[PDB]
């Protein structure tokens, strides 16, 4: 767990989280580009696509509105640029059935494109109901690449403001207490 | 909360026992007949069937135990998936369970009694002369490196996951780290003693890669009601669809001179694993069960599991998903699992109780123990113990009665059952 991550302000369904990198560091792989950086961080997970760069995430859920789509505003971050980087590309999602130590390190077509991967340094995943409360997990990327400049942008720190909108909400819902406790332990805005 | 058990008509005789003991000891469990429900039993029947109990008066449906192989309840068949966790996710177009599944697959009368007496066993009659107690078992492949959970490899993972038992309470850890792991090697470990075990690493639909251990060693083991429960990385182990008993239920099904030998319950996935998210729930199951506050439903194999892959579906989304609805659950849901060796409990009552009473008072020196009033498996009432005592409140009158059943359970802690005389 990254101790850096915090909730800043909690107030009905709207929250306030700040994510700060904690313990950045980068591993040496043989790549047919030559040596890679594959990057790992404190809470941080490998979810890209494969052949597009190993760009960790960081992913925390959230108790949000019962009825209204959520949506994820960046109100405050800071970045700071490492140039020549070469970063590994992803593996993808790896079976069990393979041997990763034979899977080689294979470049997409992403990396003769001239834009920043992932694009969006805070996204929101689909929102799912458990049992009576409606959450979504929010994504920090706070680790951006540009492949054909060789830059990497560091993220230290993200605060994202997650609000309902005007819009109707995906999986929307409509005694018991033994869910409080699983509630208190997904979702770090419920007992705020 | 409460349990709902599916059972085949021709099994529905055989697990009178088990659902006495469930409402005994403060679980109120319910018998439904699958034929009852369709005939022949089909995964959409029990799907709008246990919607339709969840949705029932109070809104306290929290474990369902299946009983019988694939032929007779069968899991949800969709491409790519093999699934009975699908049966919990009632609320919401999601994967996050509402209510806990568990299957006791058998197929002869047998398969289904060792599974109900060493479930009942574990929770009733365990003493503090069950020294292979808070003893486990580490398994791990030599692969996985940078593109695993946290960048480690799985025997990397698996010294983690030794350190946190250890600081726990864990008073042995068995490595079996690749290569060189023979089958060997996880007998003598059983036979030893473990009340838990970990794997990470490669598996067939009857055996674990790292050590070649299978279902045909399984009949070697010795282990006589001295069973560990598993959270098991590896593909296909719990493939209970497959042509000849899978690796989960030759563990559950097994025994020895007419005593159960084997594990207690077994996390294991019908379908080839991801690398990364298994590691991940894996990890959270561990740190669950390692908890020092958790609810009384994060104290159950279902429980304790479930919250572990709702991480995994948090960090790996669409892959996440996959692995928790295959992730099958082989035992009692709702089993109150066990870490360490237990400790007793100094429980006082009063040997008798006024027919026209509608409390009993139990005086017991741990917080957070469960004591429950029963009449010959039917619950009267149940009582959490908080500043020292438990506040019993009758729900039915007890005019009549004679006696009642006083049972009162602890988390790694001795069963205390006493008999109250009905004045
Ligand atoms: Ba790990
Ligand atoms: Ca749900
Ligand atoms: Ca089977
Ligand atoms: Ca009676
Ligand atoms: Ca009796
Ligand atoms: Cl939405």
């Amino acid at each position: 767990r990254n101790p850096q991550v915090r909730l800043l302000s909690a107030e009905q369904s709207m929250s306030k989280v700040q994510f700060r990198m904690d313990n950045l560091q980068f591993t040496g792989v043989q790549t047919s580009k030559g040596v890679a950086q594959v990057p790992t961080f404190t809470e941080g997970v490998n979810i890209s696509e494969k052949g597009t760069p190993i760009l960790p995430i960081l992913s925390r859920s959230l108790a949000v509105s019962e009825t209204r789509a959520m949506k994820v505003e960046v109100v405050s971050s800071k970045f700071i640029e490492k140039k020549d980087v070469l970063i590994a590309p992803s593996k993808g999602v790896i079976s069990r059935a393979e041997n990763p130590d034979q899977i080689p390190y294979v470049y997409g077509q992403s990396y003769n494109e001239d834009k920043f991967f992932p694009g969006e340094i805070a996204t929101l995943s689909d929102p799912f109901i458990l049992r009576d409360v409606r959450g979504q997990v929010v994504n920090f990327a706070p680790l951006q690449y540009n492949p054909v400049t060789k830059t990497l942008r560091i993220y230290t720190e993200i605060v994202v403001a997650v609000s309902e909108t005007a819009e109707a909400g995906q999986n929307t819902i409509s005694t018991f207490t033994g869910f409080e406790d699983i509630y208190k332990s997904v979702f770090m805005n419920y007992e705020a | 909360g409460r349990m709902i058990v599916i059972v085949p008509k021709k099994y529905e005789e055989d697990i009178e026992d088990f659902v006495d003991w469930k409402n005994q000891r403060g679980l109120r469990t319910e018998v439904k007949v699958a034929e009852d429900i369709a005939s022949p039993v089909t995964a959409n029947a029990i799907q709008q069937f246990v919607k339709q109990e969840y949705e029932k008066e109070g809104n306290d449906l929290t474990y369902v135990l299946l009983v019988g192989d694939h032929k007779d309840i069968p899991a949800k068949i969709t491409p790519g998936i093999k699934s009975d966790q699908v049966y919990g996710q009632i609320v919401g177009n999601d994967h996050y369970n509402e209510v806990f599944i568990g299957r006791f697959s058998c197929e002869s009368k047998e398969d289904l009694k060792t599974q109900i007496d060493r479930t009942i066993h574990y929770e009733r009659n365990i003493t503090t002369e069950d020294k292979w107690l808070g003893q486990a078992l580490c398994i791990a492949s030599a692969e996985g490196g940078p593109s695993a959970d946290n960048g480690e490899s799985d025997i990397q993972h698996e010294n983690i996951i030794a350190n946190l038992l250890t600081q726990y309470g864990y008073t042995k850890i068995i490595k079996c780290y690749d290569p060189g792991v023979t089958p060997k090697n996880i007998i003598d470990a059983f036979n030893g003693g473990i009340s838990l075990a970990n794997y990470t690493g490669h598996g067939s639909e009857t055996a674990w890669g790292t050590s070649h251990f299978g279902t045909t060693h399984v009949k070697q083991l010795t282990n006589s009601n001295q069973l560990p429960f598993i959270f098991d990385v590896a593909c296909v182990n719990g493939d209970f669809l497959y042509n000849v008993p899978c690796f989960a239920e030759a563990l559950m099904r097994a025994q020895k001179d007419g005593k159960p030998t084997g594990t207690v319950a077994i996390i294991a996935s019908t379908i080839n694993q991801s690398w990364a998210s298994p590691m991940r729930g894996q990890d959270e199951m561990n740190e669950i069960l390692c908890e020092k506050h958790p609810n009384n439903i994060k104290r159950t194999f279902g429980g304790v599991t479930m919250n572990g892959m709702f991480a995994m579906v948090e960090k790996y989304k669409k892959d996440g998903e996959k692995m928790l609805d295959t992730w099958t659950v082989f035992g009692d849901p709702s089993l109150l699992v066990r870490t360490l060796v237990p400790t007793k409990m100094q429980v006082t009552a009063p040997a008798n109780i006024s027919a026209s009473a509608q409390t009993f008072e139990v005086a017991c020196d741990y917080n957070g123990a469960i004591a429950t009033l029963s009449d010959d498996g039917d619950m009267v009432g149940t009582a959490i113990v908080k500043d020292g005592k438990a506040i019993i409140k009758l729900n039915e009158s007890i005019a009549d009665e004679t006696n009642l059943t006083l049972t009162v359970v602890g988390y790694n802690k001795v069963t205390v059952i006493k008999d109250v005389k009905v004045e």
